């Protein structure tokens, strides 16, 4: 009973009794009541509006923008039944002559419009009214708000109009000839922000009628005809251009002709709409760049008024527009780069003398552009480069550099701060795309930073940018060009550090470092002999650190700055070292300057100046010690660096006392929840243990617990790894009477020991890994401590009692021990070992294969012969003992292994005629890694054999070959390059499995290193896409009953080609032709089910890679996929197919809502009908 | 019925399906003739005594899955899989034909299938699955589910393998999930692919990605472990859409999801504020892109955004430093840089989010109103001064008119800065004392564009702020039309001495003031009465608008060898007219007769005698370094010999510079007062009665959409406002 009663007490108040009242009763009828409060008697309504029509002109409107703002909702709330009336009565009151209601009547409109059968016919009825308006209404006061208006909706409601545009360009046309040029403009802009969605023939329609009425019959005409038209054009372009070009080839000529014109405002249009045109149709412009670009190199000099009335030249916007249109030329089309330097940086280079300030801007504009255009491609700025095109192109700015320092050299002193920042930003540009050009020219330069560092009078702007300048100029240029220029360049720049203005402070102080670090290189000698300077250096560096009431950021660049400065100049410092050092002390300890302080105390312990730092060794470390207690992870890494590069310098000369603290609280980062701050603790923990055994005495116990617990994680990386090994080393060399081995293993085998059932919860085939792994390199980390022991584990695990972890343990220390330092001899090994790798279990049988492989390596000279006679003699076991070979040349280095390397060749093909196919591929990865030893004399056996030999054989060559390939850059890559033309030739050959290898190759080769078949894609593409197609003679139809499925043997062949295709698709995309890419596409996914699924994940990925093609060819794309969900499988069939049909309906809805994502398939029936039955 | 004897059908049937189970040699007679001759009549024979045929077969197929397990357990160790599918082929058509030929004798019969699960009859339709499940799946299952994880692993470091080996294995895990529950629902039960290598593979996968990412990013920047996971992503759904069954994928994409982004998102966060640093828009791209995935992940990275673009905003204006005050231009380009570069880079790289949008809007309506300017200026009352004052500078004649396109592109965006300002009834007043001011001196560069900004100030505000500006046009109008009517009234009478412009302002409009005494010269008189008599004749009931200090003109002088027209003031020509008898004047005398203030006397004074029109006692005597005491003589400079013939001397003075700034000070006051009291009491006024406190609370949201009221000054109000409430 809330919202029965309510308004109708309401209703009554607006009697003219409350009109003070009445805003207060609107605001309070809108209120949190936008649920439900909708019923009956539409009078209360209609009272609603004729009251809102006293929100209005009345009582000077004073409640008129709150009275909107409350409509809003309230035009909102009132339904399509009303909705017709409102607007009926809005477009009324539009005609109403009071110039006020019409304000309501837009706004209104809008809101409605905004919000929003019934909708069409509204809006059918606004067009109507505000074409009337615009053409019929022949007063200004209306058809310059009806335009406002229609292009306020316009640009949003493009789309809902389609059926009224072809009417409203009609009203729009003659509206290009009417006088009072404040309703032209305005034209001419609706009209342009019409002609961007204006159908695909409507805009053909507006092109072809506004291209008849420009030109004049051969005969001159008043530019003020054909100005409007002009502009109209620029305007079509700047909007749509692209859609233009096959009116270009017509328009070009005469907006040339009229260019030729005597008059600059007409020069001004048809200079922008050139420039529209060329930044927008760069292809249709290809035959008219010639032309234009002669235009532009002579209005770019034209200038009547001054020889080689200040309110009547308008000169300087023809220039402009000449600079900006040669800008968008050199921007638009890179493949003429070259011609540009012949042709367009000369001249520009002449009118850096522009008396003017924005023709100027747009000169260097231009200038930059082309600086950025010549920029050779990232990623490559490392080393010397060919004489390529772009080695052309360098070198043509090499020899432009010194001109454009001398046309510079004056404007550097100009009285303007808008020439000089020009100047120091082209220059940036120039030294950033050619380092070390601008060195020759220093003399000068200097002397422009200069004076701009003494300028008092003008902004800090000026001050700031010279200082980014010189910054920028130490970063670039070689350190020995600053050497003669240091005594007047230097005293300038420390009197920007004591400036008043704090910026100003912090850039010195950042370009005062840059500065130190630079001329004075660390490790290096010193050619420069620094006295004269850092005293300065110092007083003016600290007397900016000595004050507190500074700012942060001034603070923190100081901090740097010194810590930089001690680095750097330790030994020059005297006096002024002690008391520094402990200010920074001072600053670590504040909670605002904690990281610059520690920042600047690691630098000051790395460098190799051999510091004293004794006074504040104690309270940096107790700091430091409570810093790690903290639960921050950049502080926690930056205290662990700090620690360690100050015990790493220090060395003997650190106190005690300090060392136990902070090793007291190690043992809580030492885990698994983070691993980057365990290996800096391992790493320090190995430091101290070097350094100062003595005090590791009572830390040793929960120190190894936890190196154990975090141990026992199957995730641990190499690096952690590696630092405990080096930590055990240190433990172990140390000889102390806390912890010195043999505890690792056996701690760790303490659960492996208790299992004494081998059926529990064993661990993953890869947590076996990573645990026996990091088990075995602990015990192979110190060969001292273990040396007996490596003779002992044999005896004592060679008995079959222990359980199947402690002997894979065994066999896996055995081989890391004799990997690691040196072969362990163990000359009764070999026989045990071989009785061992027939072993019933298969982790044992890997972990022999594995111990076999790794000590053939270190042995290889005695053992290679034997292992090479047991293959002759004994061939039964040959796959553990060809993985053990494999393991044995992978684990020996080529250089002893080329004497015999031929030899293991006359054994391996020997095998390569077996029926076996795991034989037959480990062989392959024996020749892959073969090869390896040497490249260039091994790959044409290799050659030769594929190109004459048993399939067998050249099956087996290029399997090898194709594990040749490394994601690393490797040494065989030019070889590989330039030699894959023949491997890859191998198609033709008839049988299987040489096609599905190279297939295999190819997927490969595209997968990790795209440029190894890149360049002989065109090669590769054709003849690669035969095999996509079915093969018939392989299809063999057996006979098994009535009904059977065929065996298909060329099944495999197809899928590699595809996995392929998609390879490519995913890489090489831009050599590629896209028609028989979907061609293929459509052939194959008539196919096999796994062409099915593979071919929809294509249409899928191309469906946001080609949006176009795909849309055209999707018409009878959706046929096949029509088929496969609309196929109807018995419901006797078993669950197989009952499944194959789902997840093919499923992947086929996929692809389609896949193409239905992009609009324009959204608006065809077919897949609408599709969609329509889905959902019914 | 016919009862034939059951060994010797038996015997046929068993060894005809032991030659069916192998490859057919013969065709298709015998396989019409036995299977017909079994469905005809063994019907009963396989019912009842089909318990013992069944447990038979049942013990055939068991032998031969013992021999198919001793045969297929040699070697191995990878080619387990090759083996296990091309006998799960063979073995699924040899039961697929087998149970649609010798199943449909028992089955058919749901009234006894429901009995007791059709005692041992029960799902023995897939007995074979159930055979292959039991005696060969059990054994070899871990070495499969190994080997298909081995070879997964395999192909993620970058080998190529056969995906087919993956799709037949994991198509028979899910195939054995036989749906107990129903025999007829239409839907897979995956218990046996899920508890078997579902779980496996997930865990696999997880661990391979945390050890993977953390050593990537432990020796690698974010930019390329962001460039690896956005691949790696993609690659773990395709491997799913080609070779995995579907109720895993969306699964494995969380499990990734909670891998490869989440669990480093601080890392993340911290990257982001660096790129701010730095403007590597296609980073943030990547970032946004990446983080978007997380549900409740883009908040800190708004937070983030909205604190940058404050603190940017803040150090552009700050390092203007106190030229700012005095030089507009440079105020309103700061802002309109900063903006325009953050909202760039918010609608290409963030793809326009509305959250981000608000951010900036947010960002930007923080520093527009509180920054170094104001805080100098000691009063936030600053911001949209200065921008009126930059409007004005847009439309008064200057040397270079700015291009049209060029014009409505600032003005735009002195729209799109107006829209934050909170104080908007100090821009209002600003902004018509310039129109005034511009109108009435005639210094519009174009009416056209100074429509366009009423028009656009009409349609941001409403009717209110352009119905005095609209009443100023249609009065400057009349006034032209006034001047016309009487030009032809004196064409039709005695015409004028000298050709005057007079404008009548109507004085509820205009914000002009009288606030000086002057005494008309004998030139003038003739015209001030014909013309107050005319005007008296035409209108009443009004009062004229009569100022002096605000009329200029041109003058001729004869008393210079080269004729010079000089354009001055009223002031100024009153004081070169009394020289027309008597060229040297004392200034306490002339400031008795022209009644001119001793201030604007001097200033005048000093910029008489800097254009060397007149000359003091002393002529060779520096002006700046000389006082005006009222006994000072001034004589006419009689020789005046220039270059150029028109000679403007009516220049704003320096002195009036300051009075016009206390004079802002003045309309910034009276904004205060009018404000508060005019447009508050009302308010208070107009809501009645109520608690107290949500009245205040929620009378700020009234007056919200023009300033923002302070709690003290309401508070006053009430207090004020409780004499009558």
């Amino acid at each position: 009973s809330t919202a029965a009663f309510h308004i109708s007490s309401l209703l009554e108040k607006m009697t003219s009794s409350d009109k003070d009242f009445r805003f207060m009763a609107t605001s309070d009828l809108m209120s949190e009541l936008q649920k439900d409060s909708i019923q009956l008697d539409e009078d209360s309504e209609r009272k609603v509006v004729k009251m809102l029509l006293r929100l209005l002109e009345d009582k000077n409107g004073e409640v008129q923008n709150l009275a909107v703002k409350c409509l809003g909702p309230l035009v909102v709330k009132v339904k399509e039944y009303q909705v017709e009336t409102i607007v009926d009565t809005l477009c009324t009151n539009m005609r109403s002559d009071k110039e006020q209601l019409r304000d309501i009547a837009g706004i209104g409109l809008k809101t409605v419009l905004s919000e929003l059968g019934l909708a069409t016919n509204v809006c059918r009825k606004i067009t109507g009214q505000l074409t009337s308006a615009i053409a019929q209404q022949e007063d200004v006061a209306v058809q310059l708000e009806a335009l406002d208006i229609l292009s306020d909706m316009l640009s949003r409601l493009g789309v809902p109009l389609g059926a009224f545009h072809a009417s409203l360009l009609h009203c729009l046309l003659p509206q290009l000839s009417s006088p009072r040029l404040a309703v032209r403009k305005r034209a001419v802009g609706a009209l342009g922000h019409l002609a961007a969605a204006c159908s695909t023939d409507l805009f053909v329609e507006l092109a072809d009628h506004l291209l008849d009425r420009l030109p004049g019959p051969r005969v001159p005409t008043s530019p003020t005809a054909i100005r409007t038209l002009i502009q109209c054009l620029g305007s079509v372009g700047r909007q749509a251009g692209h859609r233009l070009g096959a009116h270009l080839d017509r328009l070009v000529p005469l907006v040339e002709d009229f260019c030729n014109l005597d008059d600059d405002e007409l020069r001004e249009s048809c200079l922008q709409a050139f420039e529209a045109f060329l930044r927008k149709c760069p292809k249709e412009m290809g035959p008219h760049v010639p032309n234009v670009t002669s235009l532009c190199l002579q209005y770019i000099k034209h200038d009547p008024n001054y020889n080689y009335s200040d309110d009547d030249d308008m000169s300087w916007k023809v220039r402009r527009a000449a600079a900006k249109c040669i800008a968008a030329l050199i921007s638009s089309r890179p493949d003429l780069l070259p011609d540009f330097h012949c042709t367009l940086a000369p001249v520009l280079i002449r009118r850096f003398k522009e008396r003017e300030e924005n023709v100027k801007a747009d000169v260097f504009t231009a200038y930059i552009v082309l600086l950025r255009q010549t920029q050779p491609p990232k990623g490559w700025l490392e080393a010397m480069e060919e004489p390529t095109q772009t080695g052309s192109n360098l070198h043509m700015l090499r020899g432009q550099v010194p001109l454009v320092v001398k046309a510079l050299q004056r404007q550097l002193k100009d009285r303007s701060v808008r020439a000089r920042q020009g100047c120091f930003s082209l220059l940036t540009e120039l030294a950033g795309v050619l380092p070390g050009s601008l060195a020759e020219h220093m003399p000068v330069l200097v002397s422009g930073i200069i004076f701009s560092l003494a300028d008092r009078s003008s902004s800090s702007t000026i001050r700031m940018d010279a200082l980014a300048f010189l910054q920028g100029l130490l970063g670039t240029e070689p350190a020995e060009a600053f050497h003669p220029h240091l005594p007047i360049l230097l005293p300038p720049v420390m009197a920007c550090v004591a400036d008043s203005f704090y910026k100003i402070a912090a850039e010195a102080l950042v370009v005062l470092q840059e500065l130190v670090r630079a001329l004075w290189p660390l490790h290096r000698p010193r050619m420069l002999d620094p006295e004269p300077y850092v005293g300065e250096m110092s007083a003016v560096t600290l007397a900016r650190l000595r004050a507190t009431d500074l700012d942060q950021e001034v603070k923190e660049r100081a901090i740097s700055c010194m810590g930089h400065l001690v680095g750097h100049l330790g030994d020059r410092l005297g006096d002024d070292l002690e008391p520094t050092l402990l200010l920074l002390l001072d600053r670590l300890r504040n909670e605002i300057t904690r990281l610059p302080a520690i920042k600047a105390l690691t630098l000051v312990a790395v460098s190799p100046l051999q510091l004293d730092l004794q006074p504040i060794l104690a309270e940096a470390l107790h700091i430091l010690a409570s810093f790690l207690r903290k639960n921050q992870r950049a502080l926690r890494l930056a205290t662990l660096a700090a620690l360690d590069a100050l015990a790493q310098s220090q060395g003997l000369s650190l106190p005690p006392s300090a060392v136990q603290a902070v090793l007291a609280e190690l043992p809580a980062l030492v885990n698994e929840s983070d691993m980057h701050v365990a290996q800096l603790a391992v790493d320090f923990l190995a430091t101290v243990t070097q350094a100062q055994p003595a005090s590791l005495v009572e830390v040793s116990g929960p120190v190894l617990s936890e190196l154990l617990r975090l141990l026992r994680s199957p995730l641990l990386p190499a690096g952690v790894l590696a630092a405990a090994e080096g930590f055990l080393q240190a433990l172990v060399g140390t000889r102390p009477p806390c912890v010195d081995y043999a505890k690792l293993i056996s701690l760790l085998t303490a659960p492996v020991y208790e299992q004494a059932v081998d059926g529990g919860p064993g661990l993953h085939k890869q947590v076996f890994h990573s645990l026996a792994r990091c088990v075995a390199a602990l015990s192979a980390a110190c060969p001292q401590e273990a040396a007996s022991t490596a003779s002992r584990l044999v005896c004592d695990a060679r008995s079959p009692h222990s359980s199947t972890g402690v002997k894979v343990l065994a066999f896996l220390s055995l081989a890391e021990v004799g990997q690691v330092a040196g072969p362990g001899h163990q000359r009764e090994l070999k026989a045990v070992l071989l009785e061992a790798l027939g072993s019933p279990s298969e982790d044992v049988r890997a972990a022999a294969s594995y111990a076999l492989g790794r000590v053939g390596a270190g042995s290889l000279p005695d053992f290679l012969p034997f292992l090479l006679e047991q293959i002759e003699a004994e061939p039964r076991r040959q796959y553990l003992l060809l993985h053990s070979l494999r393991e044995a040349l992978g684990a020996a280095q080529p250089d002893s292994l080329k004497p015999y390397a031929e030899d293991i060749w006359a054994l391996l093909f020997q095998r390569c005629e077996g029926a076996e196919e795991g034989t037959r591929g480990v062989v392959a990865e024996c020749i892959g890694k073969l090869v390896l030893v040497n490249p260039s004399f091994l790959l044409p056996r290799l050659r030769k054999q594929l190109a004459a030999g048993r399939p067998h054989t050249r099956s087996t060559v290029i399997t090898a070959v194709k594990f040749l390939i490394s994601d690393q850059p490797h040494p065989i890559d030019p070889l590989l390059k330039s030699f894959i033309g023949e491997f890859m030739e191998s198609l033709q050959d008839p049988d299987l499995n040489v096609r599905r290898a190279t297939l295999a190759f190819f997927n490969s080769a595209v997968h990790n290193k795209p440029s190894l078949v890149r360049d002989l894609l065109d090669d590769i593409l054709p003849l690669l896409y035969q095999e996509t197609k079915i093969r018939r003679d392989l299809i063999r139809e057996v006979e098994m009953g009535p009904f059977k499925h065929t065996v298909d043997d060329g099944l495999d062949v197809r899928k590699a080609a595809f996995e392929c295709m998609y390879s490519l698709l995913e890489s090489c995309l831009g050599q590629l032709d896209i028609c028989e890419f979907l061609n293929h596409v459509e052939d194959g996914l008539k196919d096999h089910y796994d062409i099915r699924m593979l071919t929809f994940i294509m249409v899928a990925r191309l469906a946001t890679l080609c949006p176009a093609p795909v849309l055209q060819r999707v018409d009878r794309l959706i046929e096949p996929l029509r088929a496969t969900c609309t196929a109807k499988v018995k419901a006797g069939s078993v669950k197989q197919e009952f499944e194959k049909q789902d997840e093919l309906k499923r992947s086929a809805m996929r692809a389609v809502a896949a193409l239905l994502t992009i609009p324009e398939v959204g608006k065809s029936p077919i897949m609408a009908d599709f969609s329509s039955q889905i959902r019914s | 019925s016919k009862q034939i004897g059951l060994d010797q059908i038996w015997d046929d049937l068993r060894a005809g399906i032991q030659q069916v189970y192998t490859r057919q040699s013969m065709a298709k007679s015998r396989y019409m003739e036995l299977y017909t001759h079994v469905y005809n009549y063994c019907t009963s024979v396989h019912q009842f005594v089909g318990l013992e045929l069944y447990k038979r077969l049942k013990e055939f197929l068991k032998n031969y899955l013992t021999n198919l397990l001793k045969d297929g357990e040699d070697l191995m160790d990878e080619s387990v899989l090759k083996f296990y599918t091309q006998q799960w082929e063979d073995y699924r058509f040899s039961s697929k034909v087998l149970n649609g030929i010798c199943a449909y004798l028992n089955r058919h019969w749901v009234r006894r299938e429901c009995d007791e699960g059709r005692k041992g009859i029960y799902e023995i339709y897939s007995l074979a699955l159930v055979t292959w499940r039991d005696c060969l799946f059990r054994p070899l299952n871990k070495q499969v589910t190994n080997a298909v994880l081995k070879l997964i692993e395999k192909e993620r470091n970058g080998e190529t393998i056969n995906t087919r080996l993956i799709s037949g294995v994991v198509q028979s895990y899910v195939e054995l999930g036989l749906n107990e529950d129903d025999a007829f629902a239409k839907g897979p039960t995956l218990t046996v692919y899920k508890e078997s290598f579902e779980s496996q593979f997930l865990a696999d996968t997880e661990r391979f990605y945390t050890r993977e990412s953390t050593e990537f990013l432990q020796q690698n920047p974010v930019t390329e472990y962001m460039k690896k996971a956005e691949a790696r992503l993609l690659e773990e759904q395709r491997r799913v859409q080609v070779y995995l069954h579907e109720s895993t994928q969306d699964e494995l994409a969380r499990k990734c999801e909670q891998v490869l982004i989440e669990k480093h998102l601080e890392i993340f966060h911290t990257e982001f504020q660096n790129l701010l640093d730095a403007d590597k828009n296609e980073d943030l791209g990547r970032m946004y892109n990446l983080v978007s995935r997380i549900q409740d992940g883009l908040g800190e990275l708004k937070k983030l955004l909205e604190t940058h673009i404050h603190n940017q905003g803040l150090a552009a204006i700050e390092k203007c430093g106190e030229a700012a005050l005095n030089d507009p231009k440079m105020y309103v380009q700061t802002v309109l840089d900063v903006h325009k570069k953050y909202n760039a880079l918010v609608m290409s790289a963030f793809n326009n989010d509305a959250g981000f949008v608000a951010a900036l809007d947010k960002a930007c309506g923080r520093f527009i109103n509180n920054n170094a300017v104001t805080k100098m200026a000691q009063s936030s009352s600053k911001s949209p001064e200065l921008l009126a004052r930059y409007c004005d500078s847009l439309l008064k004649k200057s040397s270079k008119n700015p291009e049209e396109a060029e014009l409505e592109d600032t003005l735009n965006q002195v729209m799109v800065v107006f829209k934050y300002i909170e104080d908007k009834d100090v821009f209002q007043k600003f902004y018509a004392k310039m129109l005034a001011k511009r109108l009435v001196h005639q210094n519009s560069a174009s009416d056209d564009a100074e429509a366009s900004m009423i028009s656009k100030l009409k349609q941001a505000c409403g009717f209110e702020y352009t119905s005095k500006l609209q009443r100023m046009f249609q009065d400057i109008g009349v006034s032209k039309d006034l001047n016309e009517q009487f030009k032809k009234h004196l064409t039709n009478s005695e015409p004028l001495d000298l050709d005057f412009s007079i404008q009548v302002l109507s004085s509820g409009s205009w914000p002009f003031q009288q606030s000086c005494t002057f005494a008309l010269p004998s030139e003038l008189e003739r015209s001030y009465q014909r013309f107050t008599a005319f005007y008296a004749s035409r209108h009443s009931g009004r009062k004229l608008t009569w100022l002096y200090q605000l009329s200029k003109g041109e003058l001729v002088t004869n008393c210079f060898k080269n004729r010079y027209t000089l354009q001055a003031s009223t002031f100024q020509m009153a004081i070169l007219l009394q020289y027309n008898t008597e060229d040297a004047y004392t200034v306490q005398q002339l400031t008795d007769s022209t009644q001119i203030k001793m201030d604007i006397l001097a200033q005048v004074l000093q910029i008489l005698l800097k254009s060397k029109l007149l000359v003091l006692e002393d002529e060779n005597a520096n002006v700046d370094e000389v006082e005006l005491k009222p006994d000072t003589l001034i004589k006419l400079y009689l020789g005046y010999k220039n270059k150029k013939l028109r000679v403007n001397i009516n220049v704003p003075m320096k002195t009036e510079q300051k009075q016009e700034q206390e004079t802002t000070h003045k309309n910034i006051e009276e904004d205060r007062k009018l404000l508060i009291q005019a447009a508050i009491v009302r308010i208070m006024k107009m809501r009645k009665v109520l608690k107290h406190q949500q009245l205040l609370g929620e009378v700020l949201t009234q007056l919200s959409s023009r300033f923002k009221p302070r709690v003290p000054v309401i508070k006053k109000c009430i207090d004020i406002l409780i004499e009558k409430l």
